[PDB]
Parts: structure tokens; C-alpha cells; sequence
């Protein structure tokens, strides 16, 4: 307890002031109202996951009826259209390069999908098995390594020419239901339901700094733009922006009308712009500077189960239990 | 951090009262519904008593239903569980176990022990 | 811009081939019926699992069994391969036709363990509409116990000293009075658990069952013709 | 030799009055529908179609009735227009006959998926109730199509101006074969279909008791309601309408006058009978069942 | 916990104004904070 108390002091030290008082000279947001640019709809159930690819424009879905939709969020016209063996799947990932598409979930298996294929069609390119709980999230680091989020309570680093777990990540107490990537990809932030996000170094293989503070399950992890921040949302319905450097909390999102936990956070590419999913089928935008929630994102028949900011900052995808993904911009 | 750290406990003669207290620390405390459970030694891990977010709603265990009177002081921002009588199957390590999900109807708590949200619990024998 | 016109066409041609092989697939899921087995890891889940299997395959954990009734294809999963935290892996089964929950009504230092995650599972906010098919199961071993009499039920219920059979029951053949009046306490602890909370969303059904019982195909189609007849009366706005 | 109609006070003031009332509540019931159907429904499914397809055409016919208020109120003199009586007949059957047809679709559909629940979910599709609504949209306007010949204008003995629903005395027999044709087609064969799903749905809902599920008893109630609404509003209308093309064919003399007046009187207070149908069907198909009232905000 | 608890920790109000900074220098580039012209926009 010597270690936690001392942990505690510091943390209580260096929190000379709050993000909201220093940011209240900066000018708020003021009012966001994003509109249904596109509707990508022909999901037969509903959809657990969300990521778009480097090139921003191709976007997947994966949705329980065991579809990995790859879709033209442009013209919205599904490039793709990969049956999986496992009908639920709550994990999918675009490569960097955009040649593999990862998905994975109660199987316990992440299936890699090669893409870009000279027979001309989609086909199980790798099954990376070792995992003793369901997939939460899995992304690739550089389209030849990937990390997967899992629940048994540990996180994996595998190698998909080699198909095996090449390093392990342990420490959480619970199932970790978020994972996401540093820009510079060298470090992993990873939520676990336990009220706790551990910073992983992907070549160490350890924890380097664990983050308290939430009071519920984890289900969401976002990195800010500049890799120095990570905001996560959880079951108490409140969302909280954590400082690599101080080390502790910086940030907190809540209000009295949400009673709902979040279930998929997305940062802007600015990182002035929180965006989460709710239960309550609304998604929200937050001013992350000014923790003042800029705007809401309705029109989801059921709660935004996943929520993907594309790398241009251009749109917003929010898939829902409605089996409807949608396109901000 | 969340922390449930138990309080009271010890050896008791059977039918005597022993009551237990949680000091509750990290969170609002005042809309997630608690339970206390116990593990017997060797032998599993078995729900005691629930209690919602007011306090109303309560239940136990039918092996303990008479006695063990549940309560939740929101203000204290604590629970108790007044053994009001004690059996030698009462002699178990006794642990608080907060619901996940604040404001639900459910407890989705870990029964082979690896729940987050449980206090290191308190040892009672008799 | 003729390449960007081919481009643009032949985009659409394979969106076109996609989307009619996504309606077969609509037709055919629509067409199939998912079943999540839940209950205890005592006993019940998988021994009723492989006899429907016996009337389809898992792998990694998860046993799913693609049994089908009359006409009607059922999949029926049992997901065994998953750690400890039920919370987490249940939401997904929000758009199942049914959750078929096998209690081992036998054991009674369990049941309230079963009871609690019941009453877990009618409570949650994804499983609101999501009916239950209630499968108490080891009848045969329940009566065998009540029977013996080694253990009664009075110590781990006390309720049930003032418990009393309900004008409504059915007894099987043979049927003791004290067996029929166990597993009908027990039918109507889950039930006071499923009408608790529901406001016509969703029914438990209690079917009682034995290890070795082979109308339990039967029962679930049923309660899926039930289920299903009070999804549309709900959708046809017929209350 | 003309009947004077003495009793004209059944069409100059009461059929006005039930007009209003039915305007009234049914505009305001079926742009509800429609607003819930449109603006925040669900991703929609076939008795969605139907339903909406319904409350379109009780709305448009509540939207046709102010022209017939207007022209009744005025004691059976047009309100001017003169071609647009052929166009107000026309709208005004081409909606009540569409709700007939629709209520029927809904009676069929509701048969599919009450006696058939699992049998009829994959072979059940949107895009069949969309092509079934086309079909019965197009099958109306063919079939009531001969309105916009018949149902002229004329000029009475009292110099008053009569847009004719029927039509004029010259094709008086033409358009009683015309007429009889189409209730027969488009409101008998409709009626049974009606009568026979919502009995096969009631036996279904009764003799199965749905093994162990509570609470059918107001679906029950809800089922024999809508019959008995579309059957006390639709058969003595259409029955009074024949008797009444028949009582203008024939009589038309003092001897036979005074039971002619009656099929007249009957008649018009029969024609309101149908109004308040566009105001029944909208309540007892959406606002009497559960999931439109939650789903409505 | 204990490599954990030995890092760097800076001050609450550095890592804030390094987080504003990135913020108004990347404000430009960010569709959603600004929105674009719908000729720019691709959607
Ligand atoms: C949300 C979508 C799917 C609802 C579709 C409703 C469609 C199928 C319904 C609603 C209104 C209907 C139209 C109403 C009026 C007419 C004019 C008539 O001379 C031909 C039929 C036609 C053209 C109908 C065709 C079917 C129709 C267009
Ligand atoms: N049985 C009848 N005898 C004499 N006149 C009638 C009779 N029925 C209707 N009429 C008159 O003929 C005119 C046309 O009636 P009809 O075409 O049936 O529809 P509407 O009464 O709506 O115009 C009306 O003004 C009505 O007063």
C-alpha cells in the first residue's frame, strides 16, 4: 500500500490546477451539428465494430450476422462482403496498408482476411489462436504484427507471418474490452473491465504506467492526436482524458442527464473533439479542452456500438445495435 | 481506485453477532446496488445479500435469510450486515461485491474469484 | 472520364452481386433461429447440447449445434470457452429468438446461484425483450433426492415449509406429492423472478427436463412459436 | 313522378356534421400515423408498408371529404369547380376502397404472422409488401377509374348544381352494373378475406392459448373490435349503396315513394358509417396497440 | 506498481497547455471542428 499511497501523493502533487480553468480563456466549440452525410446500410445484424482505413476513404464493418463489410464510405457501395466461420464478432481492424482486415470476438481466434489477394477474392489469410477469452479488440501495428485485446484479461502481440503469440501483456484484473495504438505505434493503451488503462510498451512487453479513476467496466480507449493523451470511456457514463506525462487523471466528461455507459470513444484529428457512443443510441461530441459536451449525434435506432474518426478528419462512422452505420461529416 | 476494504469479523461463538462493515471508496456509492458474498473454506464462492441504490429491495440468501440484516448508509458512504445469529456453516471469508453497471437492476459479480470490485474481505469463524 | 465511368460501373456491378448474395443471407438468417444456452457450469448445458446433437460443431469453445425442427433451422450455442465475467459476452446475445436457461434444479446448495443469474439475465438492459426458456433439468435426480430426503429444501429455502402446490399444476405419472411439490417451488421461485420486471416484453416459459428427455426439441419450438407470435403481435400493433 | 325527398335533412345537415367530425379526428389521427411512420419509425417491415399505405389513404380521404362538407352543407349544390367533381368522387372512392383493400393486406399479413409465426419469417419479405401495395394501389385506380366518366354534374329541376356521385340518370343501370362489379370485387371479396384471416387469427390466439404467454386477451379484443368496426361501417354502406342505385332504377313513382325515401335516409346515415371509418381504423390499428404508443416519442 | 510509480510525472497545467497547444496548431486541419466546404468535402 507504501507504492499506491506514494503513487497517490504524486499524482495529488503535480494536479496543480485543472484542464477546465486553464482552457476557460481558450474560445468553446460552440455548437456542432454534424449531419447523416451517408447512411451505409445492409447489415443483417447488429454492428460490434468499426475501423477505417489509412487511406480514409474504405471503411469495415463487422456485424454479429458474421459480416465483415467493406464498404466505399464515398459512394456507399460494400466493396466487400467476407462471411466469417464465427457469426459473433466484436472486433474488426484495417492493416496500415490496407492489404488484411482483422476481426475476432467469442471465438476466442483472430481471423486475419487478405484483401488485396491475386485470386481475386477475400479468404482467411491467417487464424491466430492462444487467446482463453473472447476478442475485444484487435489492431495491426505495421500490417505484419498485431495487437489483440482479449478477455481473459491479458492482451497478446502476435506475428502474422509466424502465427504465434511473439509477447504477452498481463496485470489487468479483468477482461480488457478497449485497445488502441500510439501514432508512433511503440506504445499500446488497453482498458480492461476493472476500472483500469494500462500503457504497454510494444517492444518491452510490460506495463509502463497504470491509469485509475473510472469506477465501472472500461469499454472504449482513444488516443489524442499528439500521443500524450488517452481518453476512456466506461459503464459509470462519465468519460475521463488521462495524461501520459502527469502520470493521472486530467480530465473528466459527465453530465446529470446521461446515465448510460459509453460504449466506443473516437478523439478528433485535432484532438479538440471527444466523440463517444452511448448506450442511450445517441453518440456525443465533448470539447475535450473545455469538457462541455459541443454536440449530439442522434438518429441511431439503438445504442452506437462502435465509433471510428477517419484519419483525414474529414467524416465520423457510428455503427449501431440498429445495424446502420452512418457517416458524419 | 477502487477500494472495499472489510471491517469486523474474527472468531465468535455460534449464534453470537458479528457485524460487518465496508468502507466503500472510489465511486458515488449511491446508485450501484451491493452484496455481500462468502466463500466457505474450500469451497466455492456463494452470494449472501443484495441491496439496491436506496437501500430498499433487499434479499438474502435462504440459507441466511432470517438473520443477516442488510444495510447501506449512503451518507456514511458505507454497508454493513449484522449477523444477528451464527452457525459453524457460517465460518467463511466474507466479501463486499459492488454491481458493474451503476444505474442496472443486475449483478454480473465473478463467482471463481477474479471480480475487481470486491472488497479483500474479512474472516469469520465460529 | 471513361475509366472513371468503367470504375464507377464495375464498383457498382460487384455492390449489386454483393447485395443479392447479403439477401440470401438476409432470407436465410431471418429463416434460422438463435438459441443462447445458458445455465450453470454445474450440469445441463452440455449434456443437453449433444443430445440435440444426437436429434453442429464447436471448436475453440463455443458448442453451437444447428439442429432443425419440422421445417425450421434453430442454433442453438453454448458458450463455454469464455473465462469467468458473463457480464461482458451477454450483450452480444441481445438479437437471439431466446435464451434457453438450464438450471440444475437438483442441486439445491446451487440454485440460488442459478436464481441470481437469472434473475441477472431478465434484468438486463439488453436482454429486456429477450425471453427465456426456462429448462429446469436433472428431474429425475431432483426426485431421487426429494425421494432419499438426505437434504431438504427447507434448509436452503425456508419459504418453501410454507410453500404449497399450486391448484394449477400438472403432475407426470407417478408424480409424489412431495416431488411435484419441490419442482413446482422451484418453477415458481424463477417465475417470481420473471414476472418481477418484463411488462409483457418478454415470458420465462418453465419446462421441466431430464438428461436423457427427447421432447426438448420440441419444447423449444414451441416456446420459439410463442416468442415469435408475440414479437408480431407486438409488431402488428395487436397489444 | 320524382320522389321530392322529404326527408333531405339526413344529407343536408347530418351527413355535413358527421363529415366535420370525421375530418376532424381523422386528420389529425392519420398525419400522426404518417408523421410516426415517417419521421420515427422503425427500420420499417411489411405491416409497416401496409399500415402506412393505410393511413395514407384514410388521410387522403379525409383530405377529399372538406369539398363533399362544403358541397352538402350548401343543400346539395356544388361549391363550384364544375370537372372538379369528377376529380373529388374519384379521390375520395380511390381512398376509401384503398383503405377497404389495405385493411384487408394488414388482415392478410397479420394471418401470416399469428397462425404461421414461424413459417412465415423467411418466406416474408419488405419488398413483397411494397410490390403487394403497388399492386393494390394500381388495382384501385383501374377499378374506380369509371368514376371520373360517371360521376358527372347536372343541373336539377330546383336549379341546383348536383355533382352526382353515382351519376346521372342516362347511365343510371350501366353504373349499377358498374357499382354492383365493384363491391363485389373490391369490398365482398375483401370483406371475406378480412372476416376469414381475423377468424383463423382469433382461433389461433384462443384454441392454442400460445402454450404459457398471458395477455392475449386484448389482442383477442383488439382483433374483434376492428371486425366489428369494419363490418358495422362497410356492409350497410355498401349494401345501402346498391339498394339505393336500385331504388333510383326503379319506384321513382308515389305508389313505391315513401320506401324509396327510406333507402334514401338509411343511405346517407350509412355514408357516414364509412366516414367514421377513417377515423376507427387509424385509432384501433395504431393507437390502440402498445408499441405505436411507445414508439410515438 | 512500484515502476509505476517512478516516472517523470509533470505537472497537471504543463501537460494542459501542451494539449492546448497541439489543439489550436492542428485546429486548421480538422474537418469536424471546421467545417469544410462541401466542395472540399468529399461526402
Ligand atoms: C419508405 C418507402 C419504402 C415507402 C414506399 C411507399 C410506396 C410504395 C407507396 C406510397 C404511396 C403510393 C403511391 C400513391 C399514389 C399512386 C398514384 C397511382 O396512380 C399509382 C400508384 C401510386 C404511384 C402509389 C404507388 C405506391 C406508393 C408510392
Ligand atoms: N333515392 C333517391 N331518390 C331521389 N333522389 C335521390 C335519391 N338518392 C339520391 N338522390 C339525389 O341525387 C343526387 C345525387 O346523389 P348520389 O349520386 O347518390 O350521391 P350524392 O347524394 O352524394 O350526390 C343527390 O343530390 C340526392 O339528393
Amino acid at each position: 500500500e507504501q507504492l499506491k499511497n506514494q503513487i497517490r501523493d504524486a499524482r495529488k502533487a503535480c494536479a496543480d490546477a485543472t484542464l477546465s480553468q486553464i482552457t476557460n480563456n481558450i474560445d468553446p466549440v460552440g455548437r456542432i451539428q454534424m449531419r447523416t452525410r451517408r447512411t451505409l446500410r445492409g447489415h443483417l445484424a447488429k454492428i460490434y465494430a468499426m475501423h477505417w482505413g489509412t487511406d480514409s476513404r474504405l471503411l469495415v464493418s463487422a456485424s454479429q450476422d458474421g459480416k465483415l463489410i467493406i464498404w466505399d464510405s464515398y459512394t456507399t457501395n460494400k466493396v466487400h462482403a467476407i462471411p466469417l466461420r464465427s457469426s459473433w464478432v466484436m472486433t474488426c481492424a484495417y492493416a496500415p496498408s490496407g492489404n488484411y482486415v482483422a476481426c475476432g470476438g467469442l471465438d476466442n481466434i483472430c481471423s486475419i482476411y487478405n484483401l488485396k489477394t491475386r485470386e481475386g477474392n477475400v479468404r482467411v489469410s491467417r487464424e491466430l489462436a492462444g487467446h482463453t477469452g473472447y476478442l475485444s479488440c484487435c489492431r495491426f501495428l505495421d500490417d505484419n504484427q498485431i495487437v489483440t485485446s482479449s478477455g481473459d484479461t491479458t492482451c497478446a502481440l502476435w506475428d502474422i507471418e509466424t502465427g504465434q503469440q511473439t509477447t504477452t501483456f498481463t496485470g489487468h484484473t479483468g477482461d480488457v474490452m478497449s485497445l488502441s495504438l500510439a501514432p508512433d505505434t511503440r506504445l499500446f493503451v488497453s482498458g480492461a473491465c476493472d476500472a483500469s488503462a494500462k500503457l504497454w510498451d510494444v517492444r518491452e512487453g510490460m506495463c509502463r504506467q497504470t491509469f485509475t479513476g473510472h469506477e465501472s467496466d472500461i469499454n472504449a480507449i482513444c488516443f489524442f492526436p499528439n500521443g500524450n493523451a488517452f481518453a476512456t470511456g466506461s459503464d459509470d457514463a462519465t468519460c475521463r482524458l488521462f495524461d501520459l506525462r502527469a502520470d493521472q487523471e486530467l480530465m473528466t466528461y459527465s453530465h446529470d442527464n446521461i446515465i448510460c455507459g459509453i460504449t466506443s470513444v473516437s478523439f478528433s484529428k485535432s484532438g479538440r473533439l471527444l466523440l463517444a457512443g452511448y448506450d442511450d443510441f445517441n453518440c456525443n461530441v465533448w470539447d475535450a479542452l473545455k469538457a462541455d459536451r459541443a454536440g449530439v449525434l442522434a438518429g441511431h435506432d439503438n445504442r452506437v456500438s462502435c465509433l471510428g474518426v477517419t484519419d483525414d478528419g474529414m467524416a465520423v462512422a457510428t455503427g449501431s445495435w440498429d445495424s446502420f452505420l452512418k457517416i458524419w461529416n | 481506485q477502487v477500494q472495499l476494504q472489510e471491517s469486523g469479523g474474527g472468531l465468535v461463538q455460534p449464534g453470537g453477532s458479528l457485524r460487518l462493515s465496508c468502507a466503500a471508496s472510489g465511486f458515488t456509492f449511491s446508485n450501484y446496488k451491493m452484496n455481500w458474498v462468502r466463500q466457505a473454506p474450500g469451497k466455492g464462492l456463494e452470494w449472501v445479500s443484495d441491496i439496491s441504490q436506496s437501500g430498499a429491495s433487499i434479499s438474502y440468501t435462504g440459507s441466511v435469510k432470517g438473520r443477516f440484516t442488510i444495510s447501506r448508509d449512503n451518507a456514511k458512504n458505507t454497508l454493513y450486515l449484522q449477523m444477528n445469529s451464527l452457525k459453524p456453516e457460517d465460518t467463511a471469508v466474507y466479501y463486499c461485491a459492488r454491481c458493474p453497471a451503476p444505474f442496472t437492476r443486475d449483478c454480473f459479480d465473478v463467482t471463481s474469484t477474479t471480480y475487481a470490485y470486491r472488497g479483500q474481505g474479512t474472516q469469520v469463524t465460529v | 472520364t471513361e475509366d472513371q465511368r468503367n470504375e464507377e460501373k464495375a464498383q457498382r456491378e460487384a455492390n449489386k452481386k454483393i447485395e443479392k448474395q447479403l439477401q440470401k443471407d438476409k432470407q436465410v438468417y431471418r429463416a434460422t433461429h438463435r438459441l443462447l444456452l445458458l445455465g450453470a457450469d454445474n450440469s445441463g448445458k452440455s449434456t443437453i447440447v449433444k443430445q440435440m446433437r444426437i436429434l453442429s460443431g464447436g471448436t475453440s469453445g463455443i458448442f453451437e449445434t444447428k439442429f432443425q425442427v419440422d421445417k425450421v433451422n434453430f442454433h442453438m450455442f453454448d458458450v463455454g470457452g469464455q473465462r469467468d465475467e458473463r457480464r461482458k459476452w451477454i450483450q452480444c446475445f441481445n438479437d437471439v429468438t431466446a435464451i434457453i436457461f438450464v438450471v440444475d434444479s437438483s442441486d439445491y446448495n446451487r440454485l440460488q446461484e442459478a436464481l441470481n443469474l437469472f434473475k441477472s439475465i431478465w434484468n438486463n438492459r439488453w436482454l429486456r425483450t429477450i425471453s427465456v426458456i426456462l429448462f429446469l433439468n436433472k428431474q429425475d435426480l431432483l426426485a431421487e433426492k426429494v425421494l432419499a430426503g438426505k437434504s431438504k429444501i427447507e434448509d436452503y429455502f425456508p419459504e418453501f415449509a410454507r410453500y404449497t402446490t399450486p391448484e394449477d399444476a400438472t403432475p407426470e405419472p407417478g408424480e409424489d406429492p412431495r416431488v411435484t411439490r419441490a419442482k413446482y417451488f422451484i418453477r415458481d421461485e424463477f417465475l417470481r423472478i420473471s414476472t418481477a420486471s418484463g411488462d409483457g416484453r418478454h415470458y420465462c416459459y418453465p419446462h421441466f427436463t431430464c438428461a436423457v428427455d427427447t421432447e426438448n426439441a420440441r419444447r423449444i419450438f414451441n416456446d420459439c412459436k410463442d416468442i415469435i407470435l408475440q414479437m408480431n403481435l407486438r409488431e402488428y400493433n395487436l397489444v | 313522378f320524382k320522389c321530392a325527398l322529404t326527408k333531405t335533412g339526413f344529407q343536408f345537415y347530418y351527413l355535413p356534421a358527421v363529415y366535420i367530425l370525421v375530418f376532424i379526428i381523422g386528420f389529425l389521427g392519420n398525419s400522426v400515423a404518417i408523421w410516426m411512420f415517417v419521421f420515427h419509425m422503425k427500420p420499417w417491415s411489411g405491416i409497416s408498408v401496409y399500415m402506412f399505405n393505410l393511413a395514407l389513404a384514410d388521410f387522403l380521404y379525409v383530405l377529399t371529404l372538406p369539398a363533399l362538407i362544403f358541397y352538402y352543407f350548401n343543400k346539395t349544390d356544388w361549391i363550384f369547380g364544375d370537372a372538379m367533381c369528377k376529380l373529388q368522387r374519384f379521390i375520395f372512392h380511390v381512398n376509401l376502397y384503398g383503405s377497404i383493400l389495405f385493411l384487408t393486406c394488414i388482415s392478410a399479413h397479420r394471418y401470416s404472422g399469428v397462425v404461421y409465426p414461424l413459417k412465415s419469417l423467411g418466406r416474408l419479405k419488405k419488398k413483397n409488401a411494397i410490390c403487394i401495395s403497388v399492386l393494390v394501389w394500381l388495382i384501385v385506380v383501374v377499378a374506380i377509374s369509371p368514376i371520373l366518366f360517371y360521376s358527372g354534374t347536372g343541373v336539377r329541376k330546383n336549379k341546383t348544381i348536383t355533382c352526382y356521385d353515382t351519376t346521372s340518370d342516362e347511365y343510371l343501370r350501366s353504373y349499377f352494373i358498374y357499382s354492383m362489379c365493384t363491391t363485389v370485387a373490391m369490398f365482398c371479396v375483401p370483406l371475406v378475406l378480412i372476416l376469414g384471416c381475423y377468424g383463423l387469427i382469433v382461433r389461433a390466439l384462443i384454441y392454442k392459448d400460445l402454450d404459457n404467454s398471458p395477455l392475449r386477451r386484448k389482442s383477442i379484443y383488439l382483433v374483434i373490435i376492428v371486425l366489428t368496426v369494419f363490418a358495422v361501417s362497410y356492409i350497410p354502406f355498401h349494401v345501402m349503396k346498391t339498394m339505393n342505385l336500385r331504388a333510383r332504377l326503379d319506384f321513382q313513382t308515389p305508389a313505391m315513394c315513401a320506401f324509396n325515401d327510406r333507402v334514401y335516409a338509411t343511405y346517407q346515415v350509412t355514408r357516414g358509417l364509412a366516414s367514421l371509418n377513417s377515423c376507427v381504423d387509424p385509432i384501433l390499428y395504431f393507437l390502440a396497440g402498445d408499441t405505436f404508443r411507445r414508439r410515438l416519442s | 506498481l512500484k515502476m509505476e510509480a517512478n516516472i517523470d510525472r509533470i505537472k497537471v497545467s504543463k501537460a494542459a497547455a501542451d494539449l492546448m497547444a497541439y489543439c489550436e496548431a492542428h485546429a486548421k486541419e480538422d474537418p469536424l471542428l471546421t467545417p469544410v466546404p462541401a466542395s472540399e468535402n468529399p461526402f
